[PDB]
C-alpha cells in the first residue's frame, strides 16, 4: 500500500503535553512488522480509531485497497495492543487517543510514503 | 544507564583524548556531553551525538549509536582538563553518567612535607591544631598518619586537598590534627607519617612540645 | 544570549523550605522545558523535575513528597521549593533551559542547553562566627609558613597575601567542616602578612607570618 507526499496547533504540542511522556504511538506498535508492511499496520489504526475526521477519511478511504497477503496476525496483534490500552484507561484512553491524532498522522505519511 | 570510562584520565597538553559513555539500552542518536571545570556550572558541549552546541571550538568531536558512544578532543588545551558528563533522554534515577576527569599527566614528584606545632595564640584558646603539609606531589594518592607520643590517631584529623595546579600539574594536602590544649600538654612527640609512591620510604615530619 | 539567573538564600537551617527563583532573560519560555538539577559535593549533577510551558510538572521520585516547581510566565520566572530539608540536601542548585522534541523512531531529544550559575544550599544548625586566624610559622631547601583560619560559619572566606602582592607558591586549601558544625582552611606558601575577610561577621584580620 501507498499514500502521496501531496497528502495548525503545529509541534508546539509539546508545551501542552510532556513529550517525556508514554505516548500511544510509539516505536513498540512497530516491533516485528516489516518496513513493506508498515503503511497496512498504519491503516489498522487509522480505521480502529476513526471507527472506534475530514483529513483523516480522505487518506483512509484510499487505504481501503490497502491489504496484504498471507497471515496478518502478526500485525492485528501489534493493534490489538493499541486498541486494548485505548480502552483500559477508558475515558482517558479516548482522550489520550484523541490526543495523540496527529502523531497518528505524522506515522501515517511516514510510513506510506 | 549510562557507563562512563575510564573515571580518571591522564593525559598531556596537546595529547588527543578520547572519552567513552555506553547505554544499556539504545538512546539512537540523542546523546549529549557536558563539561565542568572547578567552581563552575556544566556546560552542553556536544549534542546529538556529534553536533557542537553554540561556542564549543572545533577540537571537540563526537560519534556513535545506539548504544557506544565517544567523545574526542583532538588537542587538549589547558582549558580542556576538566570533568565530562554524557546524558541522554531524561534517565532517572541518574539523568548523568558518573564522569570522567581528565587531569594533567606528569612525572612523578614526591611531596615535601612539612609540620607546624600549634601557635601560642591559640593554645590560650583551649585548644591545640597541628597542621601537617604535603606539598606538591603527583600523582594525588597520599597517605598521612598522625602518632602522638607513637600512639597511632584515628578520628581526630581531617585532610584537604588542592585542585591540580595549572603550572605544574602537581597537588597539595593538608592534615589538621585536633585535640584539646589540656590533652596535647599531657603528650611530648608529635609526628606525621607520609606514603607517596615518589618517595623512596614513608617519612616522617616530627617535634616535640 | 539567553542566561538564568538563580536566586535563592546560601544558607538554611534543618526543617525550613528551600525556595529558589530563576530569571529567564534575553529568550523566552515557550517551546523549552525549564529544569532544576542539583550537584552535592563529591557527586554528579542530579536531575530535580522539569515544568512545561503549559505547566505540567516531572519530579525525581526520590524528592516526590517534598518538592515543588512552578512557573510565571508573565515574569519569565521559574522556581523550586524544597520541604523540610536536611544536610542531605546540601548541593549547588542549577537552573537549566532544557531543549527538546521529537527524534529518532517516534522518540524524543533532551538536552540541558543553558545553565544558571548555581547557588551553594547550606543546610546547618549552626551560627555566625567569625573565624580565629593562627600563623603557621621534606623536599626543596625550602620552608613553608601559612594561616589556620578555623572555627568559622558561614562560608566563604578570602585569603591573600602581602594584600595579594604575594601570589606563587600559596596554596589555599578547601575549607572543611568540623564536627562542631564550623568550618576550617588553611593558607600556605612555601615579610609576610595573610589577609583573611569573613564578610559575614565583617571580620578582617590581617595576621603577621614569624619564624
Amino acid at each position: 500500500c501507498r499514500l502521496d507526499k501531496s497528502n495548525m496547533l503545529a509541534k508546539e504540542a509539546w508545551n501542552w503535553d510532556d513529550i517525556t511522556d508514554v505516548r500511544l504511538i510509539g516505536e513498540k506498535l512497530f516491533h516485528g512488522v516489516s518496513m513493506s508492511e508498515r503503511c497496512y499496520l498504519m491503516k489498522q489504526v487509522l480505521n480502529f480509531t476513526l471507527e472506534e475526521v475530514p483529513f483523516l477519511a480522505r487518506l483512509s478511504n484510499r487505504l481501503s485497497t490497502c491489504h496484504i497477503e498471507g497471515d496478518d496476525l502478526h500485525i492485528q496483534r501489534n493493534v490489538q495492543k493499541l486498541k486494548d490500552t485505548v480502552k483500559k484507561l477508558g475515558e482517558s484512553g479516548e482522550i489520550k487517543a484523541i490526543g495523540e491524532l496527529d502523531l497518528l498522522f505524522m506515522s501515517l505519511r511516514n510510513a506510506c510514503i | 544507564e549510562l557507563t562512563q570510562s575510564p573515571a580518571t584520565l591522564s593525559l598531556s597538553p596537546g595529547e588527543r583524548a578520547t572519552l567513552s559513555c555506553r547505554a544499556s539500552q539504545s538512546v539512537g542518536r540523542n546523546l549529549g556531553w557536558y563539561q565542568q571545570k572547578p567552581g563552575q556550572a556544566p556546560r552542553l558541549l556536544i549534542y546529538d551525538a556529534s553536533n557542537r552546541a553554540t561556542g564549543i571550538p572545533a577540537r571537540f568531536s563526537g560519534s556513535g549509536s545506539g548504544t557506544d558512544f565517544t567523545l574526542t578532543i583532538s588537542s587538549l588545551e589547558p582549558e580542556d582538563f576538566a570533568v565530562y558528563y554524557c546524558q541522554a533522554r531524561l534517565l532517572l534515577p541518574q539523568t548523568f553518567g558518573q564522569g570522567t576527569k581528565v587531569e594533567i599527566k606528569r612525572t612523578v614528584a614526591a611531596p615535601s612535607v612539612f609540620i607546624f606545632p600549634p601557635s601560642d595564640e591559640q593554645l590560650k584558646s583551649g585548644t591545640a591544631s597541628v597542621v601537617c603539609l604535603l606539598n606538591n606531589f603527583y600523582p594525588r594518592e597520599a597517605k598521612v598518619q598522625w602518632k602522638v607520643d607513637n600512639a597511632l590517631q584515628s578520628g581526630n584529623s581531617q585532610e584537604s586537598v588542592t585542585e591540580q595546579d595549572s603550572k605544574d600539574s602537581t597537588y597539595s594536602l593538608s592534615s589538621t590534627l585536633t585535640l584539646s590544649k589540656a590533652d596535647y600538654e599531657k603528650h611530648k612527640v608529635y609526628a606525621c607519617e607520609v606514603t607517596h609512591q615518589g618517595l623512596s620510604s614513608p617519612v616522617t615530619k616530627s617535634f616535640n612540645r | 544570549e539567553v542566561q538564568l539567573l538563580e536566586s535563592g538564600p546560601g544558607l538554611l537551617k534543618p526543617s525550613e523550605t528551600l525556595s529558589l527563583t530563576c530569571t529567564v532573560s534575553g529568550g523566552s519560555m515557550i517551546n523549552y522545558y525549564w529544569s532544576w538539577i542539583r550537584q552535592p559535593p563529591g557527586e554528579r549533577p542530579q536531575w530535580l523535575g522539569h515544568i512545561i510551558y503549559g505547566g505540567t510538572t516531572k519530579y525525581n521520585p526520590s524528592l516526590e513528597s517534598r518538592i515543588t516547581i512552578s512557573r510565571d510566565i508573565s515574569k519569565n520566572q521559574f522556581s523550586l521549593r524544597l520541604n523540610s530539608v536536611t544536610a542531605a540536601d546540601t548541593a549547588i542548585y542549577y537552573c537549566a533551559r532544557v531543549a527538546i522534541g521529537v527524534s529518532g523512531f517516534l522518540n524524543y531529544y533532551y538536552y540541558m542547553d543553558v545553565w544558571g550559575s548555581g547557588t551553594a544550599v547550606t543546610v546547618s544548625s549552626a551560627s555566625t562566627k567569625g573565624p580565629s586566624v593562627f600563623p603557621l610559622a621534606t623536599s626543596g631547601g625550602t620552608a613553608a609558613l601559612g594561616c589556620l583560619v578555623k572555627d568559622y560559619f558561614p562560608e566563604p572566606v578570602t585569603v591573600s597575601w602581602n594584600s595579594g602582592a604575594l601570589t606563587s607558591g600559596v596554596h589555599t586549601f578547601p575549607a572543611v567542616l568540623q564536627s562542631s558544625g564550623l568550618y576550617s582552611l588553611s593558607s600556605v606558601v612555601t615579610t609576610y602578612i595573610c589577609n583573611v575577610n569573613h564578610k559575614p561577621s565583617n571580620t578582617k584580620v590581617d595576621k603577621k607570618v614569624e619564624p
